[PDB]
């Protein structure tokens, strides 16, 4: 606990998200709040484990990327759809039967 | 068990309470 | 004041020293006046040992802690048969 | 559909109890049994009751008309069931069939009442059905199937709202609180008074006032007694057209213990002959007399037996047998003193009574766990 | 030894300690936060308390140096405002005007039992709804309209529009609105209304917005 | 005839299944549990072994008779044989024998063949590892048998399997070593057929020969196989040496030791009951209320069947004598209540302060004193009366004539109306004061005090010792 | 008076708690 | 199962998938991330919007 | 139209606070939802 009480506060900690992966080995993250970074393995996921457009944890120290983490872009879309109307089914919903 | 020891073998009151009255 | 003659308590309150005993006896019996009366002397005393809450503590744990060893009793007397 | 059975067990307990009592309560259980053309009621009743002469063929030729309205139920429910609607069908043939229950025991009634269960949509259904449960558990006082089915109503009930069959609900758990020893949750449930009117399975509605009266002056306290009873406006009436527990109610008020042996002799005399008072009676008086002693100490901590004896007739030597009789029976515990006229009143038992539960509660915890301690392992 | 640890680790840390805007967990024993400075942080949260008062939705105090993962508010005494404003003043009464009476209709039926109950939505079989809508003015009515049921009814009155809550960084939103519902709804029964919602509903495009 | 002659074939598979694995899966398994672990004893199969010697205790036994497979007598008594690895050859001999039985009659009768059975381990020479399976199978047809009471040629049967468990009393005597983990089984085996020796010597009259041989195998157990060993023959004394004279009150004393460990379970709160008596004889009514609740309260789950119901009938004797009791009618079973009927007017007796209500309870339930034992203190009772009556009347009375309260004290004179109340005061009864003229009996009391120390005090030390033995066994059991 | 109560729910809790996860280790493992 | 799709959609669903373009070819690409999909025209169902 | 026939008759009952309702309140509402146009 005091260790990683002692590991955190010299760097920190966040969370990225990779648009693009490199022959390098490094990859494309933004640091959200501010400017966009490129960082590199991270030798435990490999770059074949993620695409880009997926969250991981920016790591605070070499700034690479600590863990990995879904990402929701449809689920905002789909929210917004689903905002609209909900759907029921054919026995919610009668008179139909001709154009159905 | 079945071990061991087991195998071997002023009333109410309604009519007195109503007479102390009529008593004395 | 606690202790007070009869008569003269009924003399600060304008009543006769009957339905006085027997009103302040009825506040005794309301429990909201601490004291009681004495007839021979007629004399009124107030006296009062408010708290119970020490009580109150004990006979929550224990009486309910009967409860605990019965709930227990499901636990241990299940290992047996 | 009740209240002619409903005095058909009263007319069991009237049977039972007092054996004094050998013509008119056979009477009108005959009038009663040509009505209703009970089945299994009266063989029950045939043994403990007379056994004629001669039934037979009456009963039987009854049994066999009857069983031709049984019949006509029953084979119209596959010509019933040979159409389709909603319950038009089957809620025919769930009441009838508890009114051909109605002729005996338990049976068509605990099967109509699981019947039924899978199909009506309503609560007032439900609870109707509740209702023949809780007349069938009357009339055989057993309390194990009144408690399910309320609990099981109540949650519908309560999900919920409900005015008048709420307060109906009220009064059976209140008669089946005071069928076993409940003296708070009798009154406390029996406060809606005249609120829940006269209904078929309220029976008559004065014996139901007699019941929330008669339970009403032992676990309320006094100020709380006149306090229902001479504030309470609708119940004032009700209690006040039957003198004889008004005379008790005013009377304890009034402090006067010239009538209250006379006043609890009525009021006795109407708890013996009435059903399920039986075994609460012989708590209910010694606590009448606890009750009316737990005022007449109080007045003074010294007390002048003299003072006492002044308007009692007769109080002087009446006083010391009848109350250390009952000091000795446990009931209002004090220590009085005579030829120095002291009558001392305490007990407060603030010191032992005070720390007791610690050691009285420990003494059977502590016991029940060292059973589990020494019996484990070997 | 064990103890003298036990007397570190509740020693640690601060005392004191800076309040973060917390979103969620992710797995066992790290979550993402944003600091009150509006940034998601990845974090092995403390280690004697997981879950059970994290939540979801919160507001966890960051470690001064690490913004480590510790505790959350009570919660809360939440930020701004906060409602009463009738035993605090103002209140005007309603039953001057009489003109409204169809128009508190609606508000007679909408407000009163669906606050006192909930369960009578079980049994209609009905869905109580959270739309009411005001619109005209002027003619006004409105707002001293929403002045009234205060008098009755007691819950929270916040007086909002879409202008008086933007600000300067555009993280204080949540730190406003999520504290909004977090704080009605634990202080619930409460009600608010947005005085003048339509500030809110522009369309426009450029980032400055 | 053809429905009774084709139920004869259904019952026995029931007995050829269960009671030939019975011995075989616990006996045969506890030879690979003696050969180790070992630990400690464990030997899980000795308990075991217990369920099944109470499994059989209800249903269906053995013998009978019953005229079903009587050659399992000779199956386990022979052939051991003889070491090892020539056993597991005989472990296919049962199965040899399971084909033999299982195509020719399979000797459905043995009776007078149990002389060559029984001497036939003897024949071998010898099993010779294991003496628990040698006198287990011999004393399992045997020991269920003696519940048939023929009292016809068997019960010299019997005699002969007490002398094979002298054989092993003798082999109890001497291996060790150095360290025997079967011994334990021994004690429990053979604690059972020394009831067996109580119930067939009391066929006949009292045992006293094998009370010296009790105390011969009660002393030649210390110090070291006492364990389990020394309580499970303590009772075996204590119980017939309650029911025959003397001495044992005084000499439980210098025997006790204690003796500890408890062992097992409800023996020790039986030996509570039994020894509760005994110390119930001493008249203390503290350790004698203690000790007979102990015994009750300790012993679980029963059934069967009315002993257990037994020792609460006697329990609440000294409860009698105490001067205050419970009406326990609420307390009673279907069982129970028949059986004490006489006793429940009894305690209602002691209830009440009445003299004539207790006389008349004695002279009409004096059949059932004499068919419970307890008599003695039914006389010195009309003393509890006395002063359970004056504690009844003057902590109630006012002021009360001594000839007044002369009619339920029944003399009260007015000189022994100073020393009823003054020597219960030496007992601690009631604290009345009376000044005697003519005299009035006037009774106050004011006390306010106690209720405090020793209660709290104990509990510290009540509460310590427990979670300490508490300790004493979970910090002990974590070997697995 | 406190120290009792203590003394009745530290023991009820503990003994209680250690006896049952003592009992079930070994009756499930044995 | 089919998933579900809608036209515009205010205000600030239009940026959010990309910076700006004919802005059909992003709800274009949408239905190439997921397929079997529905698009739909919400609303345009009214006589008023004429 | 079908949503508004038992919900504004479900109003008064809910208002009225009845369990199960009548075909009254539902025809109330009939005209009630049907009163506008």
């Amino acid at each position: 606990l005091r260790e990683e009480l002692q590991l955190l506060q010299e760097q920190g900690s966040y969370v990225g998200e990779v648009v693009r992966a490199m022959d390098k080995k490094k990859v494309l993250v933004k640091v959200h709040p501010e400017g966009k970074f490129v960082v590199d393995v991270d030798k435990n996921i490999d770059i074949n484990d993620v695409t880009p457009n997926c969250r991981v944890a920016l790591r605070n120290d070499s700034y690479t990327l600590h863990k990995i983490l879904p990402n929701k872009v449809d689920p905002l879309v789909s929210l917004m759809m689903v905002e609209k109307v909900p759907d029921s089914t054919y026995e919610m919903i009668g008179g139909l039967d001709k154009q159905i | 068990m079945s071990e061991k020891k087991q195998p071997v073998d002023l009333r109410a009151e309604l009519e007195k309470h109503g007479y102390k009255m009529e008593t004395s | 004041f606690s202790r007070v003659q009869i008569e003269h308590i009924s003399s600060l309150i304008k009543l006769s020293k009957a339905d006085v005993e027997r009103k302040l006896s009825q506040m005794i019996l309301d429990k909201k006046f601490h004291g009681i009366l004495d007839q021979g002397e007629g004399v009124l005393i107030i006296f009062d040992e408010p708290p119970v809450d020490k009580t109150y503590e004990a006979a929550l744990e224990t009486i309910q802690n009967m409860s605990k060893v019965v709930d227990s009793l499901y636990n241990k007397a299940k290992k047996l048969t | 559909p009740k209240n002619p059975d409903l005095r058909i067990a009263q007319l069991r307990f009237l049977l039972s109890l007092p054996e004094h009592r050998g013509d008119a309560a056979v009477r009108d259980e005959l009038m009663a049994a040509v009505r209703d053309n009970n089945m299994a009621p009266y063989y029950e009743a045939l043994c403990k009751s007379l056994d004629w002469q001669i039934d037979v063929d009456l009963l039987n030729k009854m049994k066999k008309a009857n069983e031709d309205e049984l019949k006509r139920l029953d084979e119209e429910l596959e010509d019933a069931e040979k159409n389709l609607g909603e319950s038009e069908i089957r809620d025919a043939m769930m009441a009838k069939a508890e009114y051909l229950c109605r002729i005996g025991d338990k049976e068509g009634a605990l099967t109509a009442f699981r019947k039924t269960y899978d199909k009506t949509v309503a609560l007032g259904h439900r609870l109707d059905i509740v209702f023949y449960l809780l007349r069938i558990g009357l009339f055989y006082m057993d309390n194990d199937l009144i408690t399910r089915n309320t609990e099981k109503a109540k949650s519908l009930i309560e999900e919920g709202g409900d005015w008048d069959r709420r307060n109906r609900l009220k009064v059976y758990q209140g008669l089946y609180c005071v069928a076993i020893r409940d003296f708070k949750q009798a009154a406390e449930l029996f406060l809606d008074t005249v609120s829940t009117f006269t209904s078929y399975e309220l029976m008559d509605y004065k014996t139901f006032v007699t019941y929330t009266v008669y339970v009403s002056m032992i676990a309320l306290e006094r100020p709380d007694l006149r306090e229902k009873v001479i504030k309470g406006a609708e119940i004032l009436e009700v209690l006040h057209s039957l003198p004889a527990v008004r005379q008790y109610l005013f009377s304890l008020y009034e402090c006067r213990y010239s009538v209250f042996f006379q006043s609890l002799a009525v009021v006795e005399q109407e708890m013996k002959k009435d059903w399920l008072f039986a075994p609460h009676y012989r708590y209910y008086v010694r606590e009448m007399r606890i009750h009316a002693y737990s005022q007449l100490l109080e007045s003074y901590r010294s007390l002048t037996l003299g003072y006492m004896a002044e308007a009692f007739g007769v109080g002087v030597e009446f006083i010391d047998q009848e109350l250390s009789r009952f000091i000795a029976a446990g009931r209002l515990h004090c220590k009085i003193d005579k030829v120095n006229e002291i009558v001392e009143t305490n007990r407060p038992d603030s010191k032992n009574w005070q720390y007791q539960e610690t050691i009285k509660k420990g003494d059977l915890l502590l016991n029940r766990v060292q059973k589990l301690s020494r019996v484990i392992n070997m | 030894e064990f103890l003298h640890a036990q007397e570190e680790v509740k020693r640690i840390q601060s005392i004191p300690l800076v309040i973060g805007q917390f979103l969620e967990a992710v797995d066992q024993n790290t979550a993402i936060v944003g600091s009150t400075t509006g940034s998601n942080y990845y974090v092995r949260i403390l280690s004697t308390i997981d879950r059970e008062l994290l939540k979801p939705n919160a507001s966890v105090a960051l470690h001064k140096h690490s913004n480590a993962l510790v505790d959350v508010l009570p919660p809360e005494a939440d930020s701004s405002i906060m409602m009463l404003t009738s035993d605090q003043k103002p209140d005007v009464m309603y039953a001057d005007i009489g003109g409204m009476d169809i128009q508190k209709q609606e508000v007679r039926e909408a407000v009163e039992l669906p606050l006192t109950h909930f369960e009578l939505y079980k049994q209609i079989g009905i869905d109580p709804p959270r739309g009411v809508l005001m619109y005209g003015p002027p003619g006004c009515g409105k707002t001293m309209l929403a002045k009234a049921v205060a008098h009755h009814t007691t819950a929270a009155f916040i007086r909002v529009v879409g202008s008086e809550f933007v600000q300067k960084y555009l993280g204080e939103g949540p730190r406003m609105v999520r504290d909004v519902f977090r704080l009605a709804k634990e202080n619930a029964p409460a009600i608010i209304f947005i005085d003048e919602i339509d500030a809110i509903a522009t369309k426009r495009f450029d980032a400055q917005t | 005839p053809p429905g009774g002659g084709e139920q004869e074939p259904p019952p026995p598979p029931a007995p050829q299944d269960v009671e030939m694995k019975e011995e075989a899966a616990t006996g045969g398994g506890s030879t690979g549990e003696a050969d180790g672990k070992t630990a400690a004893a464990a030997a899980e199969h000795s308990q075991r072994e217990l369920d099944t010697v109470t499994l059989e205790d209800i249903k269906e036994h053995v013998k009978q008779l019953e005229k079903a497979v009587s050659g399992k007598e000779p199956r386990f008594v022979l052939r051991a044989l003889r070491m090892l690895p020539s056993t597991s050859r005989r472990l296919n001999h049962y199965v040899l024998y399971k084909a033999v039985q299982g195509f020719f009659t399979s000797n459905n009768a043995t009776r007078d063949f149990l002389l060559p059975f029984l001497e036939e381990p003897m024949d071998t020479e010898a099993d010779l590892q294991f003496r628990p399976r040698t006198g287990k199978a011999a004393s399992t047809p045997l020991l269920p048998e003696v519940e048939a009471y023929l009292q016809l040629l068997v019960v010299i049967f019997m005699m002969n399997s007490k002398r094979y468990k002298e054989a092993q009393k003798i082999s109890d005597d001497l291996m060790q070593k150095i360290s025997t983990q079967n011994r334990r089984a021994l004690d429990l085996v053979a604690a059972k057929c020394y009831y067996y020796h109580a119930r067939v010597y009391e066929f006949l009259d009292k045992l006293d020969v094998v009370r010296s041989f009790l105390h011969a195998r009660l002393r030649t157990a210390t110090l070291r196989h006492d364990a389990d060993g020394q309580a499970t023959l303590l009772n075996l004394l204590l119980r017939n040496y309650l029911h025959y004279s003397l001495y044992d009150q005084a000499e439980k004393l210098v025997s006790k030791s204690v003796f500890p460990e408890q062992a097992n379970n409800n023996e020790w709160a039986r030996y509570l009951y039994y020894t509760g008596r005994i110390k119930a004889i001493q008249l203390e009514y503290s350790e004698a209320r203690r000790t007979m609740t102990n015994a009750l309260r300790k012993a679980p789950q029963h059934t069967a069947v009315g002993f257990k119901q037994t020792v609460h009938k006697l329990l609440i004797v000294v409860e009698l004598l105490l001067g205050e009791i419970p009406d326990r009618l609420q307390f009673r079973q279907p069982s129970l209540k028949r059986s004490l009927m006489p006793y429940f007017l009894l305690t209602q007796a002691v209830r009440t302060g009445n003299l004539a209500k207790f006389n008349q309870v004695l002279d009409q339930f004096g059949e059932k004193f004499q068919a419970d034992g307890t008599y003695t203190l039914i006389i010195r009772l009309r003393h509890n009366v006395i002063k359970t009556g004056v504690r009844m009347i003057s902590l109630s009375y006012s002021r009360i004539s001594l000839a007044d309260i002369a009619q339920k004290l029944q003399l009260d004179s007015p000189e022994d109306a100073e020393f009823i109340v003054a020597k219960a005061i030496r007992d601690g009864v009631i604290e009345a004061s009376i000044n005697h003229e003519k005299g009035y009996v006037q009774s106050k009391e004011m006390i306010d005090i106690y209720s405090t120390r020793e209660p709290q005090l104990a509990f510290h030390q009540r509460i310590s010792f427990c979670l300490d033995i508490h300790n004493m066994s979970v910090k002990a059991m974590r070997f697995p | 008076y406190l120290a009792s109560l203590i003394r009745s729910v530290v023991a009820l809790h503990n003994l209680i708690n250690n006896k049952i996860a003592n009992r079930d280790a070994e009756k499930k493992e044995g | 199962d089919c998933t579900f799709i809608r036209v515009s959609g205010s205000e600030l669903v239009q940026k959010f998938i990309g910076e700006g373009a004919r802005m059909v070819r992003e709800l274009f690409v949408m239905a190439r991330e997921h397929a079997p999909s529905i698009i739909f025209m919400d609303e345009i169902d009214s006589i008023g919007s004429s | 139209e079908v949503k508004g026939v038992c919900t504004e008759a479900g109003m008064y009952a809910l208002r009225e606070r009845r369990v199960h309702v009548t075909q009254e309140d539902f025809e109330m509402a009939v005209a009630k939802v049907m009163q506008k146009d």
